[PDB]
């Protein structure tokens, strides 16, 4: 059996490199130290200064599209009127019964 | 440098350039949806005496 | 470490006449590189 | 052979496939078939070896079984009605003839087996040829006579086809059966839309001669007639890998590519007719040919084969020759999907 | 909404006109402007919803996930940008590409006013996804994988477009709009039951249902981390978004073939949690996890109360999260050990305690710890649930129970005890790292102080 | 339709189930498509005839003319699938397979 | 206008360019010899064109520029480590027999290109016919093993079956003393280490197989070391004989034409030397395949077609 | 984990799938290359065809 | 090779361009006024 054991031309399995090796403050984002400077510097400066901070504020004041406040506020005044006039709060029909035409049964 | 950097930076002004286009091609598709501008029966509006449209 | 790519063995899959050999076709042949066959 | 005798057998066929096009009598018809099959042999048997020889025999005693067929046909609507004009045909018979000479011609299931081995035989732009410009004129006369065809058996011979090309094409090596099994899978797919809507048979049959055309054209480029000898490009032409892979995920029926826009409309036009199971058996079908175009993919461009050393010496050569519509091809078959509408053009 | 679309399609010249080492770095800044710029979005209405044309509307449905969906491509090629590192500058490229085209496809997919164009698109996500995971993928196993995560969904997505398009030849549109306000009953047939099946099953198949989930752990496993974290983050809320959607024209069919979904899922959660609890794989517990909250949220929606609506919105958004910063933290480990077996690297706390404090705060909220929006989804789900049948609360508690014992099993299986010897290539933290996990971490936590942003249409 | 052009549609009848019958000899299977085609000739005329169609006398001597290029060309491939193996044998053609 | 079908149509045709004088012909000679002075002779005297012997970097020579280039990019094998240690377990022997083979298959459609375009002929020294006496050598020797053999056996038919032989072949014959003799006067390190088995099992090779069967399909001129010195003799051989018994008679304007269309477009000459048969010598992984071909790709004038390479200096490249 | 998840899950939808369409390929590409056979099975499908619609 | 641009296939192939266009945009001015003129817009 002169065969070899070599199926074939492969390279080897390279060894992983470390970047704390030719360079510590590496900060993991690449191995030439002024692209990975500028690299963790806008991924700080985008990510938790400009998006984090400044649409998290801007969420927390976005104006009241989904209007809470005028809901609240017309329930009051509909509340203060039907109490000072003795009417039963809420009515049990959400529509009024004069204006549905029912079918008759004649069963 | 003038001129350097710009052959090395160009690709940047892309994306903003973009964002300015999209919301140019969305108020010009806003103009092609007012049939019932100052009609609905919930904002059937007077218009000011120097108004033309209630909303653009 | 290294991704895995097929080897000589998983390529010898793809490489009979047909695919899913069974025992009636398994004394089929491929055709030859050149689609010449020899006068005999 | 010489130039001037293969441009002359290509205007042949270009021709008679025009005679069947253009004329109103069935005599014509069958004589712009005649003068098709006539001249097509020695394009088959252009390249001389055994295989194409065979391969041109086996097409030829079909094809003739098909027109002797055909020529019953046309006799007795003759008889039953003193009529020549292709319209509809009068006759329960004679349409039955009529759509078994056609389904032979096609390579429609049942009469499918001679597409695999003729493919095989042939040369690649042979097949490129037999399976792009050899489908019009059949299919043009179905579309003439489609208010005529049972609808029974015309959509019985569509799903066999489709099932056919499924399952036969999950069990080749060869790229040339894969594109035959595929061909009859898509011939399937164009029949079944007959009945109800012939722009959609022509929408389909342009959609897939577009990929065909791409297809075949990158299988010219690099120069592989198997599954093992095309997972070697990638070593010398990786961007021919990409796009044959895109070109096959289109084929496949994937949205948002080219190939999904006949399967969709179709499936679309059927639904119109209170057609629906047989759709969802079709659409479920054609999953067999994406199984076997997703494996083909992943040979060829996904996964990285082992090499040759003798391929360095490629390395260092460039192709002489070049297709000029090859880009537009590819450009056609992936991304046109957004144009669908423009199928109003009667195409 | 094209002035989201265009800047996402502009970062596919400007990835390709970059130089060779700045590709990161402009996709990273680019995209995270696209996030600011889509966060403009959640400005919701208590009307009907933001019908921007035709062709698009949001809705406060879609605005979390439109923005979920813009917020998670920088998070991805943070992750990508280690393991990519010894590969060429044109295949990088075209990875880059492969993101921003799903990106594109989802941010289309989630507003589509139309049921065919989303189902378009809904299909469309499917080949980046998949060319991602054969192509980057580093075991043998990931073309199976792939094959699986193919045919499985269009076994469920094929029938779905039939049914559609039948939809059309009746109804004569697939506008969401005229749907809802021209919707009608479905009598008690055969037909519509096949019917209401065809418009179920496509998005079922995606959550995944529990018998239909077995693609889901594979493709998981075998993708890449970018991969991963889209598959977990937003490919799976598809099916969630499109039931939503779906449910409205499949009234009142919906009482009686929502019971074998309902019983699968609620059984099926307590079997995948019971499966993490045994586990040899850090990203196929994960997985089962995922299968487990999926489930609940298939419950949520099959009951379809505002309740149940609010908390599945807010559950998909928490678990896409949660998810996302589980498989980083998976990842991490991976690219030091190179192996992905839990029991290999023991003892994380004594050599990585910053990372530890990461794994013990995304165990804390995929525990489902109040006031976390994972507790408050859950919470609302389990209510809804109790209402429908007080049975329930035995299954539920049960989930909950088990989800805590796998969940900080994992945590001291991997975090605690002793460091295994032999292992001396385990270095320090880099800053990507752990920018990654904080930027995973804080929107959860800052998302709790405004929990109406992700509680859907009917808050 | 009387019992001549019955007889004349079995006769072609019979000549299709021959030549699909393959027993052997490729030459049989060009017989048999060369009584396909008489038979066409022969119902054709007498159909033209019958109804004395007078242009259509043309068609039955082009048919035969066409078919009979068709009859030639087989006889070539025949003849060239001997000059390979020494007989017209149908279980030669082998070598292409489904 | 580049040679293709219109040129044929119109006016393009070879048969009228051979003026009884090509001649393709071929010199076989045993390792160290006068092969190489007396082709050359023969070519200056006939008027002839010469190629010098392919070596490892000929295909190197026709791209590019003419100038060779690495080991690792081109052929990835040397004939100094097979002469030092022909038994090598890397598969060094049969890696250089097959690049062997594909540089002679390239360099003769080289030549044949050359004839037919011009008229002009050839001389050649071992062409891909009798390339094989050198792998029957290396099996002899137990340098290689058979399965190399069937494939080189495989490769050559299904390529060699294409192409017109050589008109005359010319033998020089040398016995193996004085071949060892000539090799130590060289001075030549790694030519010291040739056996006497493999030469002589190269000269059994040529004799026994290689004279019968191109004698009977073309002529051959038996020569020994002392009348190979004087080419006179030997360019009058080659003129009074006159080839009428190979199958260059037989050849017309339209076999020309194909031949024409081969010989060009040299991926499909090469199409074939590249089957997928997974021979471990040969045979070559994914990753160093890749890392391979992106090292030949950051090459000087090899990234993009000959004419559109700015490094090296092509100008006008946006207008092309 | 086992009889179910990797097993009979496994075993239902697609290993099932896989094997009938194994067998369904293996069926329909296995022809012998005979057009002895192909011309008999034309001349059975045509003759069922006529009977069977009319 | 070692070829120079051809100028003569630059100069079509500008030429058939430019000629496009042009034909392209007369074709639209007609195009435009003999629908208003058929339509009796302008
Ligand atoms: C309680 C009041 C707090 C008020 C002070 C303000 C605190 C603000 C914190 C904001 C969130 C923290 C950011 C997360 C990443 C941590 C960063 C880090 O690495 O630390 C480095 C830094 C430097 O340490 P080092 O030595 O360099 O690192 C060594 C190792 O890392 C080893 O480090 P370690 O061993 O020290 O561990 C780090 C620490 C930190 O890591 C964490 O685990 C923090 C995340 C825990 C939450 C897990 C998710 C569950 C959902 C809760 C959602 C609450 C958010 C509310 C809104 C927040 C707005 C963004 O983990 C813990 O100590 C475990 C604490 C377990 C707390 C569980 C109880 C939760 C509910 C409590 C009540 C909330 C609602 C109240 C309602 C009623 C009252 C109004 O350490 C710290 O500064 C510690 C962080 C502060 C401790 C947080 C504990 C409570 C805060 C809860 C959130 C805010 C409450 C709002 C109510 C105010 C009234
Ligand atoms: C919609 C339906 C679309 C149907 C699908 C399209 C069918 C395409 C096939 C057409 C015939 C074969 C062919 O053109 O090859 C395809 C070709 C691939 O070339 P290839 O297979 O490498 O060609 C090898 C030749 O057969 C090797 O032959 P060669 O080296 O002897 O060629 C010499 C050359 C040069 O011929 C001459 O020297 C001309 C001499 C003029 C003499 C005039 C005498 C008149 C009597 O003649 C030709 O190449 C064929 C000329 C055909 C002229 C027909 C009019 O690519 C395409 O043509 C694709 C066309 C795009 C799709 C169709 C058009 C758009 C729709
Ligand atoms: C996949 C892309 C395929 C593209 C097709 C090839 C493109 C190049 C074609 C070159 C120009 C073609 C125009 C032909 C000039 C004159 C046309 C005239 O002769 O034909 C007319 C009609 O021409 C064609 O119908 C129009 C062809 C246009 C095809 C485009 C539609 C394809 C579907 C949309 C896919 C997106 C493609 C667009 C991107 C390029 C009248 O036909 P008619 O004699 O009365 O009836 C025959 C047809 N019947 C029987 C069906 C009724
Ligand atoms: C290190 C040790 C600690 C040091 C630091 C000590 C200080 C701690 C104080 C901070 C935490 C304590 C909690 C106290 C909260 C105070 C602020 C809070 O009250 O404001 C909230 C406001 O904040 C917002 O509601 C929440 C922020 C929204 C988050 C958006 C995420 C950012 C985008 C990132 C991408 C998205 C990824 C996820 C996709 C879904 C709620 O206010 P609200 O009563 O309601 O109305 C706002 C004011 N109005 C009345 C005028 C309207
Ligand atoms: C595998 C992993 C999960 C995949 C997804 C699983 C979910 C699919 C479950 C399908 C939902 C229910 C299907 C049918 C529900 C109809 C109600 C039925 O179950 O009850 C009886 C139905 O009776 C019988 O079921 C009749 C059908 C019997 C044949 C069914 C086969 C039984 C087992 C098949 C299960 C296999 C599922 C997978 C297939 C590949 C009531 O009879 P009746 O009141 O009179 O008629 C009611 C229907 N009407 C009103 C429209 C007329
Ligand atoms: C009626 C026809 C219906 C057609 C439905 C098609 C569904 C798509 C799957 C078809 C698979 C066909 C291929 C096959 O099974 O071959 C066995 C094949 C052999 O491996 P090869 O790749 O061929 O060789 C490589 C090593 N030498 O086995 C496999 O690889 C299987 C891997 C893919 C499995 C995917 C399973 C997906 C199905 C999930 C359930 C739903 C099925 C679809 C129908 C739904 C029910 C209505
Ligand atoms: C993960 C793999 C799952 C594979 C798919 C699962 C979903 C299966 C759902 C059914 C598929 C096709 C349904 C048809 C699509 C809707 C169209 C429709 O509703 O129209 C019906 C048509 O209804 C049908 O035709 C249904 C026939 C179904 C045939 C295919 C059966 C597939 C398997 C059946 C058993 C399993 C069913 C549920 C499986 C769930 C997935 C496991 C009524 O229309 P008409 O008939 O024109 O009007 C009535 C008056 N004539
Ligand atoms: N097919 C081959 N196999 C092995 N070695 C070869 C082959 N072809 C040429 N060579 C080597 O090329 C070298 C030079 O050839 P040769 O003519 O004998 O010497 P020189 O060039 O000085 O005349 C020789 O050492 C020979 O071994």
């Amino acid at each position: 059996p002169p065969e070899p054991t070599i199926r074939l031309q492969e390279d080897p399995d390279p060894e992983d490199e470390n970047l704390y090796e030719k360079n510590p403050d590496s900060h993991g984002y690449d191995k030439d130290p002024i692209v990975d400077l500028w690299n963790m510097r806008v991924v700080f400066f985008f990510g938790f200064s400009i998006v984090l901070v400044l649409g998290s504020t801007f969420v927390a004041y976005l104006p009241d599209y989904r209007m809470q406040e005028w809901a609240r506020r017309e329930a009051e005044r509909l509340v203060k009127y039907r109490e000072a006039n003795g009417l039963p709060l809420m009515e049990s029909n959400c529509f009024d019964p004069n204006k549905i035409q029912l079918p008759e049964d004649e069963d | 440098n003038v001129l350097q950097i710009v052959r090395d930076h160009w690709v940047h002004i892309l994306v903003p350039v973009g964002f300015v286009f999209g919301c140019y091609l969305d108020r010009r598709s806003d103009e092609k949806l007012t049939a019932f501008r100052n009609k609905s029966l919930l904002f059937k509006r007077e218009l000011r005496p120097n108004e033309e449209v209630t909303w653009k | 470490a290294r991704q895995w790519q097929p080897d000589v063995e998983w390529a010898e899959q793809f490489g009979g006449a047909v695919m899913y050999p069974t025992k009636e076709t398994a004394h089929w042949k491929p055709p030859p590189w050149n689609d010449v066959d020899p006068p005999k | 052979m010489n130039p001037i005798i293969y441009t002359t057998l290509i205007m042949t066929v270009m021709s008679g496939t025009m005679l069947v096009m253009i004329s109103s009598h069935w005599l014509l018809i069958w004589i712009g078939f005649e003068m098709n099959l006539l001249a097509m042999i020695p394009v088959l048997m252009k390249n001389f070896n055994p295989r194409a020889t065979e391969a041109a025999t086996k097409y030829f005693l079909t094809q003739a079984t098909a027109s002797m067929m055909l020529m019953m046909a046309i006799i007795i609507n003759l008889l039953y009605s003193g009529q020549w004009t292709i319209t509809k045909m009068f006759n329960p018979v004679a349409m039955t003839m009529m759509t078994m000479a056609l389904a032979m011609k096609l390579g429609l299931s049942p009469f499918h087996f001679w597409v695999p081995e003729v493919t095989q035989g042939i040369s690649l732009q042979a097949g490129l040829l037999l399976l792009t410009w050899q489908k019009l004129a059949p299919l043009s006369v179905l579309c003439q006579i489609s208010q005529s065809i049972n609808p029974n058996l015309m959509l019985t011979m569509a799903m066999l086809s489709i099932l056919i090309g499924g399952w036969g094409g999950l069990n080749q090596t060869q790229l040339r059966k894969i594109m035959a099994y595929s061909s009859i899978a898509h011939m399937g797919w164009m029949t079944a839309v007959l009945p109800y809507n012939t722009t959609m048979t022509i929408l389909n049959l342009l959609i897939y001669i577009t990929m065909t055309l791409a297809m075949f054209m990158l299988l010219i480029h690099s120069s592989a007639t198997t599954t093992l000898s095309l997972s070697h490009t990638w070593n010398k032409m990786p961007v021919i890998t990409s796009l044959m892979m895109v070109t096959l995920l289109s084929m496949g029926g994937l949205p948002p590519l080219s190939g999904f826009m006949p399967k969709w409309m179709i499936i679309q036009e059927m639904t119109k007719n209170e057609s629906i199971i047989m759709p969802t058996l079709m659409a479920m079908t054609a999953l067999l040919n994406l199984y076997f175009y997703m494996r083909l993919a992943y040979s060829s461009s996904l996964t990285m084969f082992p090499s040759t050393n003798n391929m360095k010496m490629k390395w260092q050569f460039e192709h002489t020759k070049q297709m000029k519509l090859l880009p537009t091809m590819i450009v056609l078959s992936t991304l046109v999907l957004p144009m669908t509408p423009a199928l109003s053009s009667l195409n | 909404m094209l002035k989201i679309i265009i800047p996402t399609t502009m970062l596919l010249p400007m990835t390709w006109m970059s130089k060779h080492n700045m590709i990161w770095i402009n996709a990273t800044v680019h995209s995270l402007l696209i996030s600011l710029i889509s966060l403009s979005l959640l400005n919701q209405l208590g009307e009907n919803s933001l019908n921007f044309s035709l062709t698009f509307f949001s809705d406060s449905l879609s605005a979390p996930l439109l923005v979920l969906t813009t917020w998670l491509l920088p998070l991805m090629l943070m992750a990508s940008q280690s393991h990519l590192s010894k590969e060429t500058t044109t295949r990088k490229k075209l990875y880059i590409t492969m993101l921003i085209l799903l990106q594109l496809f989802l941010i289309m997919t989630f507003t589509a006013t139309e049921l065919i164009l989303f189902y378009i698109l809904f299909e469309a996500t499917l080949v980046p996804t998949l060319i991602i995971i054969t192509r980057w993928g580093n075991q043998t196993e990931r073309l199976n994988a792939g094959l699986y995560f193919l045919f499985y969904t269009l076994a469920g997505s094929l029938p779905l477009l039939v049914a559609l398009v039948y939809i059309q030849n009746t109804t004569g549109s697939l506008n969401f709009l005229i749907i809802h306000y021209w919707s009608h009953p479905l009598s008690n047939s055969w037909s519509n039951i096949f019917m209401w099946l065809a418009c179920i099953m496509a998005f079922m198949v995606k959550m995944p249902l529990y018998g239909l989930h077995l693609w889901l752990p594979k493709a998981h496993v075998e993708a890449p981390i970018a991969g991963s974290m889209v598959l977990a983050a937003v490919l799976l809320k598809l099916g969630g978004y499109g039931m939503m959607r779906i449910t409205t024209i499949l009234n009142p069919l919906t009482n009686y073939m929502a019971y074998p979904f309902l019983m699968l899922s609620m059984w099926g959660m307590i079997m995948t949690s019971s499966i993490c609890l045994r586990q040899t794989d850090l990203k196929s517990l994960i997985a089962y996890s995922s299968v487990s909250h999926m489930a609940l949220v298939i419950v949520a929606i099959m009951i379809q109360t505002p309740w149940s609506f609010m908390g599945a919105t807010a559950l998909m958004i928490a678990h896409g999260l949660t998810s996302s910063m589980l498989f980083c933290l998976a990842n991490t480990n991976y690219e030091r050990v190179h192996s992905r077996t839990m029991i290999l690297a023991r003892g994380l706390q004594t050599l990585l305690p910053l990372m530890a404090t990461w794994w013990l705060v995304a165990s804390l909220t995929n525990l489902a710890l109040p006031p976390s929006i994972n507790l408050i989804g859950e919470l609302f789900i389990i209510t809804a649930s109790f209402s429908w049948s007080n049975i329930t609360i035995i299954l539920m508690g049960m989930n909950m129970m088990i989800t805590a014992l796998y969940s900080l099993y994992m945590l001291i299986t991997t975090q605690r005890g002793k460091y295994t010897h032999h292992i001396n290539n385990i270095k320090p933290s880099f800053t990507r790292e752990n920018a990654l996990m904080a930027l995973h971490i804080l929107p959860l936590l800052l998302l709790t102080l405004n929990p109406k942003m992700i509680l859907g249409p009917l808050y | 339709m009387p019992l001549v052009y019955m007889n004349i549609i079995m006769a072609f009848a019979i000549a299709l189930a021959g030549l699909l019958m393959y027993r052997s000899h490729l030459m049989s299977s060009l017989l048999c498509l060369e009584g396909m085609m008489l038979s066409l000739f022969i119902m054709s005329t007498l159909i033209i005839l019958n109804t004395h169609f007078t242009l259509a006398n043309m068609m039955p001597i082009i048919l035969l003319v066409f078919a009979a290029c068709e009859a030639a060309l087989g006889l070539s491939l025949l003849v060239m699938v001997s000059n390979t193996y020494g007989t017209d044998y149908v279980q030669n053609l082998n070598l292409l397979q489904c | 206008l580049q040679y293709g079908p219109l040129a044929f149509v119109l006016g393009e045709r070879t048969t009228r360019k051979l003026t009884e004088t090509s001649k393709v012909i071929t010199v076989d000679g045993n390792i160290c010899s006068g092969k190489g002075r007396l082709a050359r002779e023969i070519a200056e005297k006939l008027g002839l064109r010469h190629f010098p012997e392919a070596g490892i970097h000929y295909a190197d020579s026709t791209t590019g520029d003419g100038k060779p280039l690495d080991v690792q990019l081109s052929g990835n094998c040397s004939l100094e480590k097979f002469y030092d240690d022909p038994k090598s377990n890397d598969g060094n022997s049969y890696r250089l027999q097959s690049w062997l083979y594909a540089s002679r298959l390239l360099q003769y459609a080289d030549a044949l290109e050359h004839l037919l375009s011009t008229g002009q002929g050839v001389v050649l020294e071992r062409s891909i016919y009798s390339d094989f006496v050198f792998l029957e050598a290396m099996y002899r020797q137990g340098f290689i093993r058979k399965q190399c053999v069937e494939h080189y056996n495989e490769v050559k038919k299904v390529t060699a079956c294409e192409y017109l032989p050589p008109h005359v072949v010319v033998y020089v014959d040398v016995p193996v003393p004085e071949i060892q003799s000539r090799i130590q006067k060289k001075g030549n390190p790694h030519e010291m280490k040739i056996t006497a088995a493999y030469l002589q099992d190269i000269e059994n090779a040529y004799k026994k197989t290689f004279l019968p069967e191109m004698s009977e399909k073309c002529e051959v001129l038996q020569y020994s070391a002392r009348e190979a010195e004087d080419a006179e003799k030997v360019v009058e051989d080659i003129e009074y004989l006159k080839c009428d018994k190979g199958p260059w008679p037989d050849q017309d304007d339209r076999t020309f034409h194909r031949l024409r269309m081969l010989v060009q477009n040299k991926l499909e000459v090469l199409n074939y030397t590249t089957i997928p048969v997974y021979l471990p010598e040969i045979t070559i992984g994914a990753h160093q395949s890749d890392r391979v071909f992106q090292k030949f790709t950051e090459l000087p004038g090899r990234k993009y077609s000959p004419g559109y390479n700015e490094d090296v200096g092509d100008k006008w490249i946006w207008l092309k | 984990s086992s009889l179910l998840d990797l097993i009979w899950l496994e075993t239902i939808l697609p290993k099932t799938t896989s094997f009938i369409q194994m067998k369904m390929s293996i069926m329909v590409s296995n022809q012998k290359g005979l057009i002895k056979l192909y011309f008999l099975s034309f001349l059975i499908t045509i003759m069922i065809s006529m009977t069977l619609f009319n | 090779p070692h070829g120079s641009p051809d100028w003569l296939k630059v100069g079509l192939t500008l030429g058939t361009s430019v000629f496009l266009w042009i034909y392209l945009i007369k074709q639209h001015k007609e195009d435009v006024l003999e629908y208003k003129r058929r339509n009796g817009l302008e």
